[PDB]
RNA sequence: GAUUAUUGGAGGUAGAGCACUGUUUGGUCAGACAAACUCCGAAUGCCAAUUAAU
RNA sequence: AUAUGUUAAGUGGAAAAGGAUGUGGCGUUGCCCAGACAACUGGAGUGCG
RNA sequence: GACUGGGGCGGUCGCCUCCUAAAAGGUAACGGAGGCGCUCAAAGGUUCCCUCAGAAUGGUUGGAAAUCAUUCAUAGAGUGU
RNA sequence: UCUGGUGACUAUAGCAAGGAGGUCACACCUGUUCCCAUGCCGAACACAGAAGUUAAGCUCCUUAGCGACGAUGGUAGUCAACUUACGUUCCGCUAGAGUAGAACGUUGCCAGGC
């Protein structure tokens, strides 16, 4: 191959010259893998938390293929960090094309009160 | 016999026009230079002719960050 | 054969050094193991009739107040104007 | 008659002459050597007169190795010109010694021999030398 | 206090920085004095100019 | 306003070195040269703190 | 005046490449009691006419 | 018309970058070495992805530099002039 | 601690030869029914996913050959001072570049499951 995770880093940090935003404009991270699709948000105070989801709990991933997930998967933070007491997030794409499952995290997250 | 040359440009008054710890304003100019032989940094703002200048008005600093590549910032408090 | 050598204490300027050479001695310096940076002074007609006994590469027992350390000869330095000897680096073995 | 192929520039400033070598101080391939003790110029043409002179005394029974090489062209006006208006044309190639560095090497060939064959060559060059043998 | 200064030789013909140091000293004329207790910053001044002045217990 | 003492920082001279651009002697190894070469790089000077002493 | 060593050319009181058994200091070597170097008596080897 | 190591004759006059310029800026000579008096309707704005020169081996041998694939590369290509 | 995300100190973290491991996961891998993709190509970016394996990647460990880091000691320069014209000397500060010894197979932050 041609290292698939090491290419993502390079684009990764060409991405994220802008977007490193803290404490009322924090970053949603995002990631994949072959079966999974990850997420937390952070914001860089010399490293701060707020909110984590994953995909590989026992709440969700005992389902369908990769998307029903990631598109209920962006309500599993949208529910968690307006109740912690955050608003007006900012995404970035991780490295990914904004498409496929990327895409339908981002669009069903500000639909259930994470706004942009 | 007779010469070819002389013929030279003026100048451009260019290197650094505050220095390590004093208080910049909110548009002083902080370094005239070609190229980035000094990045902006962080309330430091890259002007076009790359002339970097100050946004927030506080203390500046020089400071070094890579093998050979440097940057100024300024911080608020004074 | 040996050398026998003092310890050049404190630390002095470059005059004395230069005030130094004309008596012939040549300064140097003893590092490796255990001995930890103490510096001598090595008599420069007494140490070149150590080398014609064992070589450029042999074994000596320079003694740092009375501790016979069994020093190697590692680094000259020479001045081909004058030819002499100016520096000497010794390491402990 | 030593001289580079091609040299960016043409005219140059003039060399230092002051202080001691730089490097290029002790013998390294023969077993003989020449090291200057005063500071000059020299000038390329008094060392094809400096080389051939040592060439005849060993009869080609050793080898000749020269360490120095003129790097740097120097200018010159004609005669009965005024000051100014403009820089002169190379008129020939310098080198700068400094009182240490070995010029000539020698090699298979006994002692009593080149001590009398570096001689030849030392009147022929401007500088005072001495006769230095290897490190040992 | 300690330290009493006195200035031996003058000023003409030194430079513009070794005419300040001593004008900083409170030292006018050839053999003037002065008695000022020791520093960091007057026993650093004293040597800037101490072929001028001669300094004395 | 000046002067040192302590402190921070900008910058590529002297010197030195060939890692680059050109020069160069003897068999990848040993050696050399540089105003318009630099992996490096002082001593001083310069701009400052709003800190103490004259 | 004093305590110590150096210079023999008027050096001090005009300047170089090179030459030089002038003289004083600091070291290093090889022969020397079988008494040494110098003079002194009877091996294709160093200049000669 | 003026500069001009007397005047004439030749040369040069404004803007740009390097060196002399002495590690901040500044700094002269008829000192050393080059350009400019324009060009782009995409060679501008933004968004998403890709990384180059050459070297070496192989084969219609187009010297492996026409085109063609593999390694090695640390910036040795390129950036309207 | 032990794995994964994620920024920091930024070759003392690197590069290269060896050696070990895998339902917890990351991968490798099969597919084109569709959104999506090639200026040639499911190689890639997407997208579906019973099965197939530790081989390369990543992960852990050790060997210091290469790169990086690097004292003390001395020299080169040099601000100030004193004679001096000599390709200078003597005295007092500061202190290089190269070279020897050596440090070195990373020290840590925060949320998530063991």
């Amino acid at each position: 191959k041609i290292d698939k995770n090491k290419v993502r880093l390079k684009r990764h940090a060409r991405v994220r010259t802008n977007l490193s935003g803290t404490a009322e404009k924090p970053r949603l991270n995002v990631y994949r893998s072959n079966k999974h699709i990850y997420a937390q948000i952070i914001d860089d105070n010399k490293g701060v938390t707020l909110a984590q989801a994953s995909s590989k709990d026992s709440d969700i991933a005992t389902t369908a293929t990769k998307v029903e997930l990631a598109t209920k998967v962006g309500e599993a933070i949208a529910k968690k960090a307006a109740d912690k007491g955050i608003k007006e997030i900012v995404f970035d794409r991780g490295g990914y094309l904004y498409h496929g499952r990327v895409k339908a995290l981002a669009e069903a997250a500000r639909e259930s009160g994470l706004e942009f | 016999s007779s010469t070819k040359n002389g013929r030279d440009s003026e100048s451009k008054r260019l290197g650094a026009k505050r220095a390590d710890g004093q208080f910049v304003t909110g548009g002083s100019i902080l370094y005239r230079q070609r190229g980035t032989k000094i990045y902006p940094g962080e309330n430091v703002g890259r002007g076009g002719d790359d002339t970097l200048f100050a946004k927030i008005d506080g203390v500046v600093k020089f400071e070094r960050k890579g093998r050979d590549k440097k940057q100024v910032s300024v911080y608020a408090v004074a | 054969a040996s050398l026998k050598s003092i310890i050049r204490q404190g630390k002095q300027t470059r005059s004395d050094l230069k005030q130094l050479r004309k008596s012939g001695k040549v300064p140097a310096v003893v590092y490796g193991y255990g001995t930890k940076n103490v510096s001598v002074k090595v008599d420069e007609v007494e140490f070149i009739k150590v080398i014609r006994e064992v070589g450029r590469n042999g074994v000596i027992e320079l003694g740092v107040g009375s501790k016979t350390i069994k020093v190697m000869v590692a680094d000259y330095q020479f001045d081909p104007l004058k030819n002499q000897i100016t520096h000497i680096d010794f390491l402990a073995i | 008659m030593l001289l580079p192929k091609r040299v960016k520039y043409r005219r140059q400033h003039r060399p230092k002459t002051t202080g001691r070598s730089k490097g290029g101080n002790y013998v390294t391939f023969g077993e003989f050597g020449l090291q200057a003790t005063t500071t000059s110029w020299i000038t390329s043409r008094q060392i094809e007169s400096a080389r051939i002179a040592m060439t005849r005394y060993m009869k080609r029974g050793g080898k000749v190795w020269i360490k120095i090489f003129p790097h740097t062209p120097y200018t010159k006006k004609p005669l009965e010109v005024r000051m100014g208006a403009g820089k002169g044309a190379v008129e020939g190639w310098i080198a700068v010694v400094k009182p240490g560095r070995i010029l000539f090497e020698v090699a298979g060939v006994s002692e009593e021999v080149a001590r009398e064959a570096l001689r030849l060559a030392s009147h022929k060059l401007p500088v005072k030398t001495k006769f230095v043998k290897r490190e040992e | 206090a300690k330290l009493q200064i006195t200035l031996t030789r003058s000023v003409i013909g030194r430079p513009e920085t070794q005419r300040k140091t001593v004008e900083a000293l409170g030292l006018k004329k050839t053999n003037s004095s002065v008695v000022v207790e020791d520093n960091p910053a007057i026993r650093g001044q004293i040597n800037k100019v101490k072929h001028l002045v001669t300094v004395e217990e």
